[PDB]
RNA sequence: GGAGGUCAACAUCAAGAACUGUGGGCCUUUGCCUAUAGAACUUAUAACGAACAUGGUUCUUGCCUUUUACCAGAAC
């Protein structure tokens, strides 16, 4: 309780601008791609013998779910 | 009008020079020795007249450089006197309060009143009753 | 490595540390930006100034509407204005589409044999049970109709 | 659903190869090497 | 005439100051004719909302669009076919921008990242780091190898493109920034946040040239005009046009009772699109302000009622073709309807309203 | 938190009780301050901590400044002698 | 293996698919759903 | 002047089989054609190094409680 907040702001980038920086070198800021490119009978005995834009209401979801529930 | 072909060039050159000065300073303050192969390349008069010669010093490679540098937390005084005006011009939307049946964070006791055929059926059963009477006959 | 260690010795830690969005904090960041996206579109519909205490009470309908979506309970609010109910119904259909797609993708990776956590398989079973019983209820409803 | 003139087309596959580039490189000198 | 009758009797100190003069001039002013639009083809193929679209600024053969299923797609313009797909963000792609000087696709996303795609090999080259929350905006500088990005961070970052260093950070606003436009002369970055301001930045000095405070709510969409050196800023029903290098108010657009305006676009020959959150897409003359067509997007087969809203739009390079992406996860192309003349499809007949006192 | 606020309250009362007894005895123990939990933790009687000046305008505020300064100095003296 | 399994010759393919056609037609769809995707037919003859 | 240096600085080292300079003509400088002078080092079962390590990003896998630390193929 009361440690569970909906964030209702954000950390302003201006708030950390007057800080004095440190100078640790990061593994993802080493030189890489230094160059820039440029553009220029027997059948008779039987009694019976003769995209909708919603994902859950589709046929893909129904074939998935009819496969995985057995 | 569109801005003329000369002002595009003057603006591009002046701002390109500024961005290159900032990039050279950021690559020259780094601890990587490899960054200084990517940079692309005094006297001042202290009074009415004194003629000094500003020289730099050669520092020890092992002792820390920028010995004042440190990680600090700073607040900035937001200071202005430009007042700027806000130049504007000159029952249906009441949203009810939210009562949920899952969560009750402050643990209140909300009012208990608040929280909480087709014809084919008949035709099928009619045909089955007719089938029953037919089989008995 | 030793350059970073010794500069942490002489110079503290950088206070400016930001957090990369990884697998660990993705289901939280989706929530933060979903609710910002909803609250902007609802603040623009109002003819008044909302003054800001009301906003965090408006978003409780978004949370309740998502809980009603998961449980397949229809979510009618009796005295709700019409375009605000339309906005909430729009953003919940968005969240549910991403939810259903993620359930399908993770079940395919569970079938194929890919590496997967224990918690991810429990989460995927809990997602698919909702999807199955929702299909079952709609099948019962279309039979009765 | 939109009448005769307005055509709809569902699209799920890549007609171009995923390797085939979008902006094509300019080759100055013909290399026989 | 009538204004002589008013001016000789009432005697304003400035004739421009009085409201009957400023209303008689608009009736005598007579705007230009433009042709009505229509729907041409509709393209399905995303798995979420179409948040953003960009066009090839050179060859005009393909248009790319990012989306809410975290993938971008390059579609053929002329036939509508899907050429290729690009993944590499984990949350949704907010804005795409293709460079005209180098073969680079700078994409921006909600997972706090900014990426640079090569279009010669279709891979990610450069990642950028520094935004505290999810960026929603990329512009590319016309002549200086920069990127300007912005998000919920409340600042604008002007990235060097080679060393990927956040070189200049513009600290002015009081909320998330919705749009950033780059400009080659000294109002070089023009931004628009959700605190109802639009700012014109001096990027060399670091401060603001001029703050424009005329809008009442969040400014969600802006646009640069290709042949004019002026900007257009949209609000919840308030579309205005502004001059750069001074900051004037050049014209107010009669844009009332249209809802939340998500996107804007400007054709070469003074057309202004303004797609809204209520599914209504309305076309304006640029120099006048007259709204000459309104349309409604019929959404889809089993869609909802709330699911029709134009979230993004652009024009073709030749300019005769409008590309919108709506909230019903679909891409719709609009066409100038070449048949109609000035007598066949006139417009909405230009009756400016002295009431609402905005004209 | 309820329990800790009540206990800190009664702890302050005892801390003032002993000072009033020593004041009756004639030995004036000044009040010790709470200690800082970190190096730049801020004491709030030393300075106005983020003092923003009201950006003066066209009108003149010398005599009203003097009248306020008189009133505040007189209030502080009255609390010193008589005790609020 | 390919030598082992049913060798798809026109007469036997037509025969097996025909027998499934008849058996599918003998039962209504509303009772059960018999589909070709779920079936397997195997013909022994002079070619298999 | 001559030999030498476990001395320094500055150029240069992977490309239509590939270099620079000069004169003349054509276009209007760049570029094309034509005549001429020089080219050290590296390179064709292709490269300075008859030697051979590690780091980043994105794919595809392997160990499988999660992240570092990892398994081993590809592209940049």
């Amino acid at each position: 309780t009361t440690s569970h907040r909906p964030q209702l702001e954000a950390r302003s980038g201006a708030k950390a601008a007057a800080y004095t920086p440190t100078g640790i070198e990061h593994a993802r800021l080493l030189p890489g791609h230094t160059t820039l490119k440029y553009r220029k009978s027997w059948r008779k005995g039987t009694a019976f013998g003769r995209y909708i834009n919603d994902m859950t209401k589709s046929e893909y979801h129904q074939e998935f779910l009819h496969k995985h529930v057995r | 009008p569109l801005p003329t072909k000369a002002e595009i060039q003057e603006c591009t050159a002046r701002t390109k020079s500024y961005i290159q000065r900032l990039v050279n300073a950021k690559l020259a303050n780094s601890n990587n020795r490899a960054s200084s192969r990517y940079v692309t390349e005094a006297n001042l008069l202290l009074n009415n007249s004194h003629h000094i010669e500003v020289v730099s010093k050669q520092m020890d490679p092992l002792l820390p450089r920028f010995v004042g540098k440190k990680a600090r937390k700073v607040v900035a005084p937001t200071e202005n006197d430009e007042v700027v005006p806000v130049l504007h011009m000159d029952n249906e939307w009441k949203i009810p309060a939210a009562v949920s049946n899952w969560k009750n964070p402050n643990g209140y006791t909300v009012a208990l009143e608040r929280r909480v055929i087709n014809d084919g059926f008949m035709k099928l059963s009619e045909a089955l009753e007719n089938a029953d009477k037919k089989a008995r006959q | 490595y030793i350059g970073n260690l010794i500069t942490r010795q002489f110079e503290g830690r950088s206070n400016e540390i930001v957090k990369t969005t990884t697998k660990q904090r993705l289901d939280a960041y989706y929530d933060l930006e979903l609710r910002n996206s909803v609250m902007d579109d609802i603040l623009e519909m109002m003819p008044e100034s909302i003054r800001q205490k009301k906003a965090r009470t408006i978003l409780q309908h978004l949370s309740e509407a998502w809980r009603c979506w998961k449980a397949n309970i229809p979510w009618d609010v009796p005295g709700m204005p019409a375009p605000i109910k339309k906005i909430i119904e729009r953003y919940i259909k968005s969240k549910a589409d991403a939810w259903v797609s993620a359930a399908h993708y993770n079940r395919e990776r569970i079938k194929r044999g890919a590496h997967v956590e224990k918690t991810m398989v429990k989460k995927n079973l809990g997602r698919l049970t909702r999807l199955w019983i929702k299909n079952e209820q709609e099948r019962q409803r279309q039979i009765q109709k | 659903p939109y009448g005769k003139e307005v055509e709809v087309l569902m699209e799920t596959k890549n007609t171009q190869s995923p390797q085939t580039p979008l902006v094509e490189p300019v080759t100055e000198r013909t290399k026989l090497q | 005439h009538a204004s002589a009758f008013v001016n000789k009797i009432f005697q304003p100190e400035v004739a421009e100051e009085l409201i009957v003069n400023r209303y008689e001039k608009l009736l005598s002013q007579r705007p230009e004719w433009h042709a009505p639009w229509k729907l041409s083809r509709v393209i399905n193929g995303h798995l979420g909302w179409v948040r953003c679209v960009a066009i090839d600024p050179v060859d005009n053969e393909w248009f790319i669009t990012g989306s809410n299923d975290t993938t971008m797609k390059v579609w053929d313009l002329a036939t509508g076919k899907l050429k290729t797909t690009l993944a590499g963000h984990v949350m949704t792609v907010r804005d795409v921008a293709v460079s005209d000087r180098h073969p680079y696709l700078f994409s921006v996303s909600e997972d706090k990242t900014v990426k640079c795609w090569d279009l010669e090999k279709n891979q990610i080259i450069r990642d950028y780091y520094g935004h505290l929350s999810g960026v929603r905006t990329v512009s590319i500088h016309p002549t200086l190898d920069l990127i300007a990005t912005a998000g919920r961070d409340s600042v604008i970052k002007l990235w060097d493109m080679r060393t990927r260093i956040p070189v200049i950070t513009l600290v002015g606003h009081k909320g998330p920034i919705n749009q950033v436009q780059c400009t080659p002369v000294d109002p070089q970055v023009v931004s628009s946040s959700t605190d109802a301001t639009v700012r014109l930045w001096d990027v060399v000095a670091g401060k603001t040239m001029k703050v424009l405070t005329h809008h009442k709510r969040s400014v969600r969409a802006t646009a640069l005009h290709p042949k004019e050196f002026s900007v257009a800023s949209a609000c919840t029903d308030d579309i205005r046009s502004w001059g750069l290098a001074e900051g004037s108010l050049l014209t107010n657009f009669e844009s009332e009772k249209t809802g939340i305006i998500n996107t804007l676009s400007i054709n070469q020959d003074d057309v202004l699109f303004a797609g809204g959150d209520n599914g209504v897409l309305s076309f304006y003359d640029y120099k006048s302000g007259h709204k000459y067509q309104s349309l409604a997007t019929r959404e889809m087969v089993g869609s909802l009622e709330g699911e029709r809203s134009v979230l993004c739009s652009t024009f073709d390079k030749t300019g005769l073709r409008l590309i919108t992406g709506e909230a019903d996860k679909s891409i719709k192309i609009w066409k100038q309807d070449e048949t109609a003349t000035k007598e066949s499809e006139p417009g909405l007949a230009w009756n400016p309203n002295l009431s609402a006192k905005r004209f | 938190k309820i329990r800790e606020r009540m206990l800190e309250e009664s702890k302050r009362i005892a801390e003032l009780q002993k000072r009033r007894e020593l004041k009756q005895a004639g030995i004036n123990v000044a009040i010790k301050k709470p200690k800082k939990k970190y190096g730049t933790d801020i004491d709030y009687n030393e300075d106005i901590v983020y003092e923003q000046a009201p950006m003066p305008g066209i009108y003149d505020t010398s005599t009203e400044d003097r009248q306020i300064k008189k009133k505040f100095e007189q209030f502080e003296r009255k609390v010193n002698r008589k005790g609020l | 293996p390919k030598d082992s399994r049913m060798r798809l010759i026109r007469q036997d393919v037509n025969l097996g698919r025909a027998v499934f056609w008849e058996i599918q037609s003998r039962v209504p769809t509303s009772l059960t759903s018999i589909k070709w995707e779920n079936a397997f037919v195997s013909v022994y003859s002079k070619n298999n």
